[PDB]
């Protein structure tokens, strides 16, 4: 908040930071094969198709609010069990 | 060096004799001395500000006396407490500011003798009792031409420093000078005692003497039967049409609160009798 | 086993690597509007506003830029942009946990310039972001 009074304290912002994605992680590192989808636009989803495309867990940006409006892969050989609504870890199934 | 936002804490008695002495230096442009402490570079509080003889040649740093400085500080030693001389004091009391020649007639001699040597311009006209009149700034070396003259490593008060839009001749005298922070330092048990000394003596009354409760009232229903015949001519020829015209002179009449105050006061001071009697 | 898991979930290594990688190949940033500004050169605060910018888009990526091309305009400014510019290496390897020591093993406080105390202030603050909000074993020796 207050940063003249000492200009080093204009760093402590860059700490809180979070990275606007999701993990649908069963093992601590096995990756898997799932690409699903949201109902959105394409520019919405643009930053500088209609469907959202996941990258197999690195994790993959998004809008916060872009993970309300997601659906499932019910056509997936990894099926996620725990609803992800938001971003952070959830549990997927190795079927 | 390095450079960081210098401020100024004063001592109020600084004030005083500020306002005094040049009050006494009637236009005739005194010169006084600023007596202080070397806490840092970024602050100073000055602790005393003593009076100097008037010389009416010119105001310079030769009618600085050394040895007058020695008997009157000798008379001081055992008297509180002695320090160094930090600087100096002259004076434009009608007008408002400007950064004089006096300055670079002293201040290579202050700032040979002392280090922070500030610079101290006044002027007791501007009000009585809200106002911040006295200005004081600090020469700056030729020698520094070398840095861009941007680092200020708090910049609030700067920020709050150069925010009165800088006036005439200061900025017509950038160079040669750099500026520093005055602010008024916590003085409380003054403030509050001259507080009470100013609603106890500078408003009248001393409490015990108010509880003029009649003969203003004959003097207030000539009030408030002149001001009432006036407030009744006017209204009448307000907008009794139905005219769209948007152009107004105005007046306000109103005169509610004189009425309102005036007979709280007169109705509360009739009471009188039956309040300070049982 | 679960043992070697209790061993390693206070560790806690996998959320800031898996953020690391996550920075590292997300780079959808500019550097053009980077320049658009880089262009701007003042004596003053500007250059930890420039070494702050790019660092907001390179907390986490390892990777430096206005670090590397350029040393004047770099050491432009005095005793506050060095702590600023040593501290942005902090900033930029957080979520370099452990390893971001062995690379200020050559930036230690001592071992650049016994000149400016707040370069060597820097230095420890940077590795107070090295170890920026969960620490190890080396926040006592910080200590
Ligand atoms: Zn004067």
């Amino acid at each position: 908040t207050q940063f003249w009074f000492w200009f080093p304290l204009s760093h402590f912002l860059s700490l809180a930071y979070t990275p606007t994605c999701v993990i649908g992680l069963n093992k601590d590192l096995k990756m898997p094969k799932v690409q699903y989808k949201s109902n959105c636009k394409p520019s919405t989803f643009a930053y500088p198709t209609a469907k959202a495309k996941k990258k197999e867990k690195n994790p993959a940006r998004v809008m916060p609010a872009q993970l309300k409006v997601l659906t499932m892969p019910e056509t997936c050989r990894y099926q996620p069990f725990k609803p992800l609504s938001i971003g952070g870890i959830i549990i997927l199934k190795d079927t | 060096a390095v450079d960081t936002a210098e401020q100024v804490y004063i001592s109020s008695l600084a004030l005083l004799k500020m306002l005094k002495h040049g009050r006494a230096g009637v236009p005739m442009e005194v010169m006084g001395l600023m007596l202080g402490e070397f806490v840092d570079d970024y602050t100073v509080r000055v602790i005393d500000v003593f009076a100097m003889p008037q010389s009416g040649t010119g105001v310079s740093v030769e009618a600085v006396d050394p040895v007058f400085q020695a008997k009157m500080l000798d008379m001081l030693k055992q008297t509180g407490r002695p320090e160094m001389v930090v600087g100096w004091y002259h004076s434009h009391p009608g007008f408002g500011c400007w950064l004089s020649g006096v300055d670079i007639n002293t201040q290579q001699s202050f700032e040979a003798l002392s280090e922070r040597a500030v610079a101290v311009v006044v002027d007791p006209i501007q009000s009585v009792k809200g106002k911040v009149v006295i200005d004081a700034f600090r020469l700056i070396n030729a020698n520094m031409m070398v840095l861009g003259h941007e680092p200020r490593q708090t910049t609030s008060n700067l920020g709050h420093l150069n925010k009165p839009s800088i006036q005439a001749l200061i900025h017509g005298l950038n160079r040669h000078y750099y500026s520093i922070t005055i602010n008024y330092r916590k003085n409380e048990l003054e403030q509050k005692m001259l507080l009470n000394l100013h609603k106890k003596s500078w408003m009248e009354g001393l409490t015990l003497q108010d509880y003029v409760v009649k003969e203003m009232l004959e003097l207030a229903k000539n009030y408030n039967k002149a001001v009432e015949e006036e407030d009744k001519m006017t209204p009448e020829q307000l907008a009794i049409k139905n005219v769209g015209k948007q152009d107004p002179k105005r007046h306000l009449e109103e005169h509610v609160d004189v009425l309102m105050t005036s007979n709280i006061v007169q109705c509360l001071a009739a009471m009188l009798d039956t309040v300070v009697f049982k | 086993d679960q043992t070697l898991k209790m061993i390693k979930i206070l560790s806690g290594e996998m959320a800031i690597e898996l953020h690391l990688q996550f920075l590292i190949r997300n780079n959808n940033t500019d550097l053009m509007i980077l320049k658009n500004t880089k262009d701007a050169v003042r004596n003053s605060v500007c250059h930890t506003a420039t070494v702050i910018a790019n660092s907001f888009m390179h907390c986490g990526t390892t990777s430096d830029q206005f670090l590397r091309d350029n040393l004047e305009w770099l050491a432009r400014a005095t005793n506050w942009a060095k702590f600023t510019a040593t501290a942005s290496l902090g900033v930029i390897h957080k979520g370099h946990e452990k390893e971001a020591l062995q690379l200020m093993a050559t930036y230690l406080p001592k071992d650049t310039s016994p000149g400016s105390a707040y370069q060597e202030g820097g230095g420890l603050y940077a590795l107070g972001l090295i170890h920026a909000n969960h620490g190890g074993d080396i926040i006592d020796y910080l200590l």
